[PDB]
């Protein structure tokens, strides 16, 4: 018995997790995931796994989740794992609902799962949830948000971010065109498609491979729309059209 | 009480060796085939059948989970009896609750979650077994694979088990998504053909189908029907 | 050949042993000596108490359990005082319930079941003590011994302890003697075979001897410091 | 239920966990308290930089009550918990003696909190140090420090996290009652101290101060550049 | 992969890296320890099973030495493998058929018996925690509708109905023998037979037991050695 | 790899040795019983000037009548103090009389060796305490000092010293101690001795003194009574 | 072995060693007996006396588990007494539920599935011992079972356990026990221990013996110190 | 009796492919009245709705968990809730307390999502359902209610002579009664819009 534990949440000699660390290089080789901040709204968007082969199409994304009401999030990482996670999301947002008849506050429902997260690298001897999530909401208190979670149990608020593949170059990417407090809907779709164009080595993007999904405020109503396939061929067709003005 | 530590975790490269090794023994169980025609599903496995002595009628791979809602597997057959008897309640209690049959995506989602758990909870493996599932609801056919990571997927069609990456490009150039029920019965059992070994007869084969009418057994006389021609 | 046997108490060796349960009895081999023995009429015991430095009081060795029994400790001090507990409450028990004392044998056989208990399972520990036990009862005087083990054994006389075999020689040597003993005669006895455990310079004093007696005509009864000397002089010896 | 001892002795009466715990804090930002007369403050580095973050969402200074705040430095997530156990903790406390809690009081419980992770089953230690900072109901301030082992103790002023060895040799030399004569030079100690090791040193730096009554007031990337300049260029001059 | 181990893929009932459970190979093999042999036939009229029957001793009492076991009235059942790990199998198979009939008002189905000690197994073959049982179960009994019977399940977990089937150390060789036999187009005759040659013995009446059930009397029946000897004698008359 | 309840060869809890180690790392701890009071002194071991002084407190009131002085690790103590504190309350409660020094000493110590990962009712106790203690106070048997260790052994002492330089301390405690001394005497036997002892000079502000006498309550030493028996030096 | 570690591992080939290491134990203990006969069952143990400071009857390794049934142990002695409370326990509880004495296969079978049952799990060890039941009634006759730390549990005619076990059966088979009375049989007990015990390796012995049958009434009790005596004279002028 | 305690009435009612639900506006314990705009139905979907009266405490509690239950339910699914199915679901609620239930006694109203198809139900407090293809009542004047709808209910009725019976129905209802009313509110569900009024009504 004490011949068979792995011993999952105890400190290795320099203060690290291990297991922490080693999900996260599985989040590190999972499909590729970015979040992005506008003034008039957010959006997610990622690479496809499922994709293609004979797969079926079923649901209305593979990897964006609705959460409540306001809120959206995607995921990189092990995808049952998420499915217990994005569960227990609705839950935490439905227990708020109903104590206090309005909606969870996006940092709130973030930091209710990251809790959870949190527990499961300190005790019960189990392994940790392969996951690292990005949230999209609107709230009242700081409407357009973006949140980022991985499986420390730590989060934080981004205005563009990455996860999943090759994210450290989706970062740079964005560090260079990301305009704080300039950008729209429009623009940063056009960021996504770009940076989403360098990061996928598998050569030619294509609509089939990526998943759009966008989370904007309508007549005091918040919208969440996964782009369908039209408009996202569309946007690879302007950002291909838009590389060269570059050329002369 | 039980071990109450994970028996799967993760490695230094960000594996979880325990559920690839799952995978493995669902790479070397019999062959499972499933497609999903325009108007139904059609299931169909091997038996590793040796013997004579066997009463090959007192044991099925392909089982019901409802009258709507059927599952075959390859991998470990009495993990995926857990499996079916777990099915088999959760889409009762849906039935107490809503008094509608479980959609089968429902009954999917809420079988690989317990698969999940299995990769995480105390003192235990993961299931060694990749199930399909075949249904009908919403006046439409679905067929999915749920998989020993809890990971699912729907299929137009697909194979698992040995030679099960060979039995997909099989299906890859033969499926088309306006073909019918008998046809792709016909498919199915020329997609096992592929990698059989032993001449077929309809008792060491299984086959199940689902359309509008409910989901079913072949019995034995109708799969020796569809014999012939193969 | 022994390391992969010996850190778990349900571990069997290879011979049938069982090292947690050996090491245990290791802690009361190297506890200070002490000795039971008994007559017709009187069960005494005698113990040899340590102190620590110079300036520390010596430790205690005798205690009471009930007025019919009292017990001598070698070993975790720590798992005497929980064991004492233990007899204390089912003799408690026994008069609440019957209104009589404990049998002192069937007081043991409970001090088995309960000590045996945790050398099954996973994770738990023998009791690291072993004890003499005297006690008076219908069927007379008692010594009794228990060990780490949870094997219990009914006594002419005995001696655990550090250097104990040269005290259980002496009782060996003289116990034909004892069942007709005056009280004196008898503890003079205990105080003859615990003085044998002793390095040939050191001798018994009131600071290191401590005495308990129970009988016919007297409650258990624990003699320390000035009360020891009447029996010590005595001095039979050389 | 997971009952494995976690934290456990080893031959020389270390207990590793507990070590190891430490180095987490270690490798954490740096922090750092000054307690001056009639003000307290607390100086956090980085975290990051990350031109995309949102600042607000990952401060290292955090209210516990209205009179009483503290930093940490080590595991992020770890500090979040005790954070909120501090915080159920002062609410107790003012339903059940109607009174804020003292600063001492809040660290106690904190402090012992930690020490129970550290022997009982199934559970690693926490992960973090604080320092807890505030005002006494007789306008006395304060600056507390709790580590993963349960220990905690009163300072003049500290640091703990990244460099908190030669953060504290800094303050040793240069905590006087004339370095904490006003508040501003109080401030000032703060962010030197930080400048001794802060990776770039300008911001980088979050600072909050705490004032008799007045309430937890955080600092300000435009207010805070006045001082790093002040110093950078004090510093340049001395060579 | 080919015989590839890591960690405590030999200890514990956790895949192996080709997906493997070493610990249930295992317990297969342990089945094999107790040195003995079953066979079990079903025709259209009854289901018959067979085993040896070695009393070496002789200061054994010999009715006691049996492994074939009564579960209910009507459903028989021949163990192979671990003794005391089989008379347990063989409560746990009592307590399924009698709680059955409380909840269900009808006996267990012979098949259904099966299936749960089966599911049962399989939980053995998952959790790390306890070894399976290495034994192997052979039922036999009446169904009223698919007619006689026989069942076996085994450590993995796995189940079956056959026409005949055997169990421990010559079931391979008694398989082929059933095999061949069942292949064209008596069955207490065919099992001592498969078993008489697969082991080359030629038996006396005591050096095997048989059980029966049939059609016409369901009731699970054990032979007397009278009763086996005029099968045996009217075998040696060809 | 082993259990927490393991027997070494020798018939020791490997965990009770190492936790007894622990205490070796300890700040010294002095106490003596004099016929006039008991005195406990303790070494407070200062690590930067920046430290409170009053901070750190080694010497605690259990009651009026019973202070304790601890050395190892600190932050084990609290429990044990606690429970100390808890324990005279209710036998004041259940009795209406103050516990002995004693029975406080064997109420703490029957917690010394209640650790283990199997029986364990919450997320009971994993580990033994890192902690050795002084109980000194005064009963109806007069002033009294006893010693506890992480094995659940206690003993009265007529002198003790525990923690790192213990070995020295209670040599230097043979030869000054007496039954007769008074407990002035005492006090400035144990601040000689700490002053030898510690790596630190002594003086008013890193170490702490307390008594309790038959007239009167525990009472801890203020600077200024410090330095008054600090100039004898 | 390799895999010897826990009672929830198989060996490669099968074995489950921790079990083969607690027969072990008993394997060192010194001998106990047990014959049926025409109108009881009589136990027998050589009892090796460790000091000449214990009393006659130390450590008794013959128990009385109901008033119709006894037990003879070989092994660890603190897992024996546990095992007999156990039965006791279960013929306690059997009386209050089904309102008869025990029989006593039914209650071989059922102190056999507990020791069965520590055989199974890291959680625990498998007992290091054996251990003997007889009785009689005159409904069901004389019964002796025998159970063994794996928990298999089988009737017997006459039975061995411990250190001298073959040496015993060997001489138990001498007899024909089945037209013998108690009476006779004690002398025989007495004597087969008095064969096997190896009187250079160990010296001094009690011998301790038992009985129940026709003679006492379906009563389990101590063989009367007059007729021991006796056994043991006859055992010990048959031995020179 | 507790049913009574904070009176009030709802019902719903069937027409040609449109349903109709309608409530008071009483708020009152016992004898008096303290507010005359409580809220007793409350959407379910765009074209289902649940009404529910009795003891006002648990009109609301019901209508939040159950609000919680179908939430989860519709992000789970693919897809908004059928009647047929949010009745089993409430059915299920209530039988839960079946030894302590809550004091309700709701209506349902509602089209299906994909056929439109019109649906009305009621349930007892214990969650027994009951489908009618008339109409359902609840509430402290259920007589009356019974009353009005068995005289003037008539099959295939269009939205404007739906919403005129089942507001007469209510007002001349709950006029016989002394602790329902101070207002009545009615919605009209059809395929294409919801249609709410408040009715000119005593507020005696
Ligand atoms: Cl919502
Ligand atoms: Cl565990
Ligand atoms: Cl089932
Ligand atoms: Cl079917
Ligand atoms: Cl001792
Ligand atoms: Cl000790
Ligand atoms: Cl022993
Ligand atoms: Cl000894
Ligand atoms: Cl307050
Ligand atoms: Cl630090
Ligand atoms: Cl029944
Ligand atoms: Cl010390
Ligand atoms: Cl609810
Ligand atoms: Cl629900
Ligand atoms: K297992
Ligand atoms: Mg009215
Ligand atoms: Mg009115």
């Amino acid at each position: 018995s004490r011949r068979y534990d792995s011993r999952t949440t105890i400190f290795s000699p320099e203060g690290r997790l291990y297991q922490v660390e080693y999900a996260m290089e599985a989040i590190g080789h999972a499909g590729t995931c970015l979040g992005i901040l506008a003034n008039d709204g957010v959006l997610l968007a990622a690479e496809r796994r499922n994709i293609h082969k004979l797969l079926d199409e079923v649901f209305f994304s593979e990897k964006i989740y609705k959460l409540n009401e306001d809120m959206a999030c995607s995921v990189a990482g092990i995808t049952s794992d998420a499915n217990v996670l994005t569960n227990e999301l609705r839950l935490i947002a439905q227990r708020y609902l109903l104590q206090y008849q309005e909606p969870i506050p996006c940092e709130q429902l973030v930091t209710a799962l990251c809790d959870i997260k949190q527990a499961y690298t300190q005790f019960g001897g189990k392994r940790p949830f392969g996951v690292s999530l990005l949230y999209i909401g609107w709230d009242k208190h700081y409407g357009f948000q973006l949140y980022q979670s991985d499986p420390s149990g730590n989060y934080g608020g981004w205005k563009a971010t990455c996860i999943g593949n090759n994210s450290a170059a989706a970062v740079s990417m964005l560090k260079q065109d990301y305009k704080e407090g300039e950008m729209t809907l429009k623009s940063a779709l056009a960021l996504a498609i770009k940076v989403l164009n360098k990061t996928m080595d598998v050569s030619k993007l294509s609509a089939e491979k990526v998943e759009i999904a966008t989370l904007t405020r309508e007549n005091g109503k918040t919208v969440i729309r996964v782009l369908k396939q039209k408009e996202v061929e569309q946007l690879i067709k302007k950002h291909e059209e838009e590389e060269a003005k570059a050329e002369r | 009480r039980g071990y109450s530590f994970s028996l799967t975790t993760f490695s230094p490269s960000g594996k979880l060796v325990q559920i690839e090794y799952a995978l493995a023994a669902v790479a070397g169980g019999a062959p499972s085939v499933g497609i999903k025609a325009a108007n139904g599903v059609v299931l169909a496995t091997e038996k590793k059948q040796k013997s004579i002595l066997y009463d090959e009628r007192s044991v099925h791979k392909v089982e019901p989970i409802t009258k709507h809602i059927g599952l075959v597997y390859s991998g470990m057959g009495p993990d995926y009896r857990v499996l079916v008897h777990r099915a088999r309640k959760l889409a009762q209690q849906y039935y107490l609750v809503y008094q509608e049959p479980i959609p089968t995506a429902q009954l999917v989602q809420r079988v690989a979650s317990v698969m999940q758990e299995y990769t995480q909870s105390g003192g235990v493996r993961p299931f060694g077994v990749s199930l399909l599932i075949c249904g009908w609801n919403e006046g439409r056919p679905y067929l999915f694979q749920s998989d020993p990571s809890g990971a699912y997927f729907a299929w137009k069609a697909t194979a698992m088990g040995k030679n099960y990456v060979n039995g997909k490009t099989f299906l890859e150039k033969r499926y088309n998504e306006d073909l019918e029920l008998e046809d792709a019965i016909h498919t199915a059992i020329l997609t096992l053909k592929e990698s059989f070994e032993g001449q077929m007869t309809e008792d060491n084969i299984e086959v199940g189908i689902c359309n509008e009418a409910g989901f079913r057994r072949l019995t034995p006389t109708e799969v020796k029907d569809y014999l012939a021609a193969i | 050949f022994r390391n992969q046997y010996d850190n778990d108490v349900t571990v069997w060796s290879p011979q049938g042993r069982i090292h947690q349960i050996e090491y245990a009895m290791e802690a009361v081999k190297q506890g200070s000596a002490t000795v039971g023995l008994k007559s017709k009429t009187h069960a005494v015991l005698v113990a040899l108490k340590r102190a620590q430095s110079e300036l520390a009081a010596h430790q205690k060795k005798i205690l009471h359990v009930d007025n019919h029994i009292g017990i001598s400790i070698a070993g975790l001090t720590a798992d005497a005082r929980l064991l004492c507990n233990f007899m204390r409450q089912e003799c408690l028990d026994s008069r609440f319930v019957f209104d009589r004392p404990l049998p002192v044998s069937r007081l043991v056989s409970l001090i088995g079941s309960k000590t045996q208990i945790p050398t099954q399972r996973y994770g738990r520990r023998p009791y690291g003590v072993g004890l003499l036990i005297a006690g008076y009862d219908d069927m007379g005087p008692h010594i009794f011994q228990t060990c780490p083990s949870a094997n219990y054994f009914d006594c002419r006389a005995m001696s655990i302890g550090a250097r104990s075999q040269s005290a259980r020689t002496y009782l060996e040597r003289h116990m034909s003697e004892f069942m007709e003993c005056n009280l004196n005669e008898l503890v003079k006895h205990g105080l003859r075979a615990l003085r044998e455990t002793l390095p040939a310079e050191q001798d018994l004093t009131t600071k290191n001897v401590s005495i308990g007696i129970v009988g016919k005509d007297l409650e258990f009864t624990i003699y320390d410091d000035d009360d020891v000397s009447p029996f010590l002089e005595g001095l039979e010896e050389r | 239920s997971y009952d494995r001892a976690i934290t456990v002795f080893s031959p020389d009466g270390h207990l590793f966990q507990v070590e190891y715990a430490q180095e987490a804090v270690k490798k954490g930002s740096t922090a750092v308290g000054v307690r001056g007369r009639d003000i307290v403050v607390l100086g956090v580095e980085k975290k990051s930089v990350a031109k995309l973050q949102d600042e607000r969402t990952v401060r290292k200074i955090c209210a516990l009550d209205d009179n009483v705040c503290m930093a940490f430095a080590g595991l992020t997530a770890d500090a979040r918990i005790v954070i909120n156990r501090a915080r159920v903790e002062c609410q107790s406390h003012r339903l059940t003696v109607e009174d804020p809690v003292t600063v001492e009081y809040i660290t106690r419980y904190i402090a012992s909190l930690k020490q129970r992770y550290t022997q009982s089953n199934g559970r690693r230690p926490f992960g973090i140090s604080a320092l807890i900072v505030g005002f006494d109901f007789d306008g006395t301030p304060r600056l507390y420090q709790t580590d993963p082992s349960g220990t905690y103790h009163a300072w003049k002023a500290n640091a703990i996290g990244r460099g908190a060895k030669s953060v504290r040799e800094f303050l040793e030399k240069n905590y006087t009652d004339e370095a904490i004569e006003t508040d501003d030079l109080t401030i000032k100690l703060v962010i030197k101290a930080l400048l001794e090791v802060v990776q770039s040193g300008g911001k980088n730096i979050e600072l909050a101060v705490m004032r008799r009554d007045q309430s937890l007031k955080i600092l300000n990337p435009e207010e805070i550049e006045k001082y790093v300049a002040e110093i950078e260029k004090e510093k340049e001059e001395n060579e | 992969s080919r015989g590839s181990s890591a960690g405590f893929d030999r200890h514990i009932t956790i895949f192996s890296p080709e997906g493997r459970l070493y610990q249930v190979e295992y317990a297969f093999k342990a089945i094999n320890q107790g040195g003995l042999t079953s066979v079990a036939v079903r025709g259209k009229d009854c289901a018959v099973i067979v085993t040896q029957k070695k009393v070496p001793d002789k200061l054994l009492d010999s009715s006691t030495v049996t492994h074939l076991f009564k579960i209910t009235e009507n459903i028989g059942c021949v163990m192979t493998g671990m003794t005391a790990d089989s008379r347990s199998q063989v409560q746990r198979a009592r307590y399924e058929a009698a709680n059955w009939k409380y909840k269900y008002g009808y006996e267990i189905p012979v098949d259904m018996l099966c299936k749960r000690i089966a599911d049962i197994s399989q939980v053995y073959t998952q959790n790390a925690e306890m070894r399976p049982l290495g034994c192997c179960m052979i039922l036999i009994g009446i169904d009223e509708e698919q007619g006689p019977q026989v069942y076996k399940c085994d450590p993995a977990g796995y189940y079956c109905g056959f026409k005949a089937t055997a169990a421990g150390v010559k079931q391979t060789e008694s398989t082929s023998f059933l095999e061949k036999k069942v292949k064209k187009k008596q069955t207490v005759e065919t099992a001592i037979t498969c078993l008489s040659t697969v082991l080359s013995i030629d038996f006396k009446p005591s050096e095997i037991e048989v059980g029966v059930v049939t059609v016409e009397n369901p009731k699970f029946r054990i032979l007397t050695e009278a009763e086996i000897d005029a099968h045996l004698v009217a075998l040696a008359e060809r | 790899d082993r259990g927490v309840n393991t027997f070494s060869p020798e018939g020791r809890l490997f965990q009770v040795e190492y936790a007894i180690e622990a205490i070796k790392l300890g700040s010294t701890a002095i106490g003596i019983q004099t016929s006039e009071g008991v005195c406990l002194a303790v070494e407070k071991r200062i690590t930067s000037p920046l430290m409170e002084p009053s901070s750190i407190e080694k010497i605690v009131e259990i009651d009026a009548h019973i202070g304790c002085a601890m050395s190892g690790l600190i932050a084990d103590a609290k429990t044990l103090i606690d429970k100390a504190r808890v324990e005279t309350q209710n036998h004041w409660f259940t009795y209406n009389e103050t516990m002995t020094v004693e029975s406080v000493t064997q109420a703490v110590s029957n917690l010394a060796l209640q650790f283990g990962e199997e029986d364990a009712d919450p997320g009971a106790m994993s580990r033994p305490f890192g902690v050795a203690l002084l109980f000194g106070g005064v009963d109806e048997k007069g002033p009294q000092l006893f010693h506890m260790d992480p094995s659940g052994t206690f003993v009265q002492c007529d002198a003790r010293a525990i923690g790192s330089a213990s070995e020295g301390a209670q040599s230097s405690l043979q030869e000054v101690y007496h039954k007769s001394m008074t407990l002035k005497e005492a006090i400035k036997s144990s601040l000689i001795i700490l002053k030898q002892v510690m790596e630190e000079k002594l003086n008013a502000t890193n170490i702490e003194l307390a008594t309790v006498q038959p007239g009167q309550n525990f009472h801890m030493f203020t600077k200024e009574e410090l330095e008054e028996v600090i100039k004898d030096i | 072995t390799g895999y010897d570690l826990s009672a929830s591992t198989f060996s490669p080939d099968g074995r489950v060693f921790q079990v083969e290491y607690a027969m072990k134990a008993v394997e060192n203990s010194s001998t106990a007996i047990g014959i049926r006969c025409k109108d009881g069952v009589v136990f027998g143990v050589e009892k090796l006396v460790l000091s000449k400071l214990y009393e006659e009857g130390s450590n008794k390794r013959l128990f009385n588990v109901d008033r119709h049934v006894g037990m003879a142990v070989a092994g660890l002695l603190a897992d024996a007494r546990s095992l007999a409370d156990i039965a006791r326990e279960e013929a306690s509880n059997f009386r209050s539920n089904f309102g008869y004495n025990i029989p006593l296969k039914h209650l071989a079978d059922r102190v056999a599935m507990y020791v069965h049952a520590y055989t199974l799990y890291s959680a625990v060890r498998p007992f290091g011992c054996s251990f003997m039941l007889g009785s009689y009634s005159v409904n069901d006759g004389a019964q002796l079972y025998m159970i063994d730390p794996s928990g298999v549990s089988y009737g017997y005619w006459g039975c061995a356990i411990g250190k001298a076990r073959q040496a015993a059966k060997t001489e138990i088979e001498k007899l024909q026990m089945k037209e013998m009375t108690c009476r006779d049989i004690v002398k025989e007990v007495a004597k087969i221990i008095y064969i096997v015990h190896d009187e250079v390796k160990d010296k001094a012995f009690e011998l301790e013996l038992s009985w129940v049958g026709e003679l006492t009434n379906g009563r389990h009790e101590i063989v009367p110190k007059d007729i021991r005596e006796e056994a043991e004279k006859y055992a010990k002028e048959s031995l020179k | 009796s507790i049913m009574s305690y904070n009176g009030g009435a709802v019902m719903a009612m069937k027409g040609k492919n449109c349903v109709a639900i309608a409530a008071d506006r009483r708020f009152g314990i016992q004898a008096q009245m303290v507010t005359t705009d409580f809220q007793k139905i409350f959407p379910m979907g765009d074209r289902l709705y649940i009404g529910l009266a009795g003891l006002a405490t648990d009109v609301q509690t019901v209508a939040q968990r159950l609000k919680f239950r179908l939430n989860l339910y519709e992000l789970k699914e693919g897809r908004q809730i059928k009647p047929y199915t949010l009745m089993s679901m409430v059915a299920n609620l209530l039988y839960e307390k079946r030894f302590g239930p809550y004091y309700t006694e709701p209506v349902i109203a509602g089209l299906d999502p994909k056929t439109f198809k019109p649906f009305i139900c009621s349930l007892d407090l214990i969650g027994c359902p009951m489908v009618t293809d008339d109409f359902v009542v609840s509430g402290t004047c259920a007589e009356q209610m019974y009353g009005m709808c068995e005289s003037l209910w008539e099959p295939n009725m269009d939205p404007d002579h739906l919403f005129e019976t089942i507001s007469q129905a209510m007002l001349n209802a709950v006029d016989r009664d002394a602790v329902s009313g101070m207002g009545v509110i009615v919605h009209i569900i059809e395929k294409d819009k919801i249609t709410t009024r408040t009715l000119k009504a005593r507020m005696d």
